[PDB]
């Protein structure tokens, strides 16, 4: 449910 | 005494910040132009700044020793809840007591009560937020102290929805202890006096500021005219 936040943390 | 491991943490956090915080403020050129005239005239420009500022807080968070150990879901929880508070902390650098504003190198990028008001936030948030900025300024923290506080703010065990609290609590304890020991060895009196306690009180002030923001953000965001003007990341992180 947080594609951008998750992607930025990856 | 300040251990090698503790000294290491401070070196990392300082670098982390230098990479994530640009005192020249060169990227504000990329943001939608500010407008001071006009209801919500400042909103697009600040909306962009906040989104930019979120991205940078994410980059800072990643480099925190022990942050990578957490699960993603925990990683995400901590950022979602800390982000506004960490932004409020970061902004202390731009913040000047000379004219009670955030001074980012130019009149266009100097921000006052009025500009924040023009972005759809009330004084119920702003006066207490400004008071915070003054009080944090008054502490005159060593840059070492500044970076540790932000890191301590992000890894908080009590954020709602934290799966693995004991680990989150362990990561944070390690940073608290680094700050506490740093203050003793490297902050001379009288600035030292009660300084740790005063910093934790700021975390407490931040929780409240967070509360009010959420409340005012739901009011802004429920009107779709306004939600359209914000960035998609800001929507994701604030909701
Ligand atoms: C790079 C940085 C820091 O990250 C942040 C800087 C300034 C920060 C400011 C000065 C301007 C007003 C700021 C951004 C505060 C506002 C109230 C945050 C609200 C976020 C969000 O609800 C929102 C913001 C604007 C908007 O139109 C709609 C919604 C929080 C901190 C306030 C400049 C500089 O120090």
């Amino acid at each position: 449910n947080h594609p951008m936040l998750m992607n930025l943390l990856k | 005494k300040l251990s090698e491991e503790q000294q290491h943490i401070i070196a990392i956090l300082l670098d982390a910040h230098h990479k994530t915080y640009d005192p020249t403020y060169a990227d504000f050129r990329d943001f939608r132009p500010p407008v001071r005239m006009s209801p919500l005239s400042m909103l697009p420009h600040l909306a962009d700044l906040v989104s930019y500022s979120i991205q940078k807080v994410i980059g800072f968070a990643k480099m925190i020793p022990g942050f990578r150990d957490l699960t993603s879901d925990d990683q995400i929880v901590l950022l979602k809840s800390s982000a506004i508070e960490v932004i409020m902390l970061r902004s202390n650098q731009s913040f000047t007591m000379d004219d009670m504003s955030w001074d980012c190198g130019s009149q266009d990028y100097k921000y006052d009560v009025t500009d924040v008001s023009k972005a759809g936030h009330t004084l119920e948030l702003i006066e207490p937020l400004i008071k915070f900025q003054v009080g944090l300024k008054k502490l005159n923290l060593h840059e070492e102290e500044h970076v540790l506080l932000m890191a301590i703010c992000i890894v908080s065990p009590d954020r709602p929805g934290v799966q693995d609290a004991k680990l989150v609590e362990a990561i944070q304890d390690r940073l608290s202890n680094t700050l506490q020991t740093y203050i003793r060895c490297r902050h001379p009196p009288p600035g030292s006096h009660q300084l740790y306690a005063k910093m934790i009180q700021k975390l407490a002030d931040l929780r409240s500021l967070n509360e009010e923001h959420s409340k005012q953000y739901r009011s802004l965001s429920f009107q779709p005219e306004n939600s359209m003007k914000l960035t998609p990341l800001v929507l994701e992180v604030f909701g």
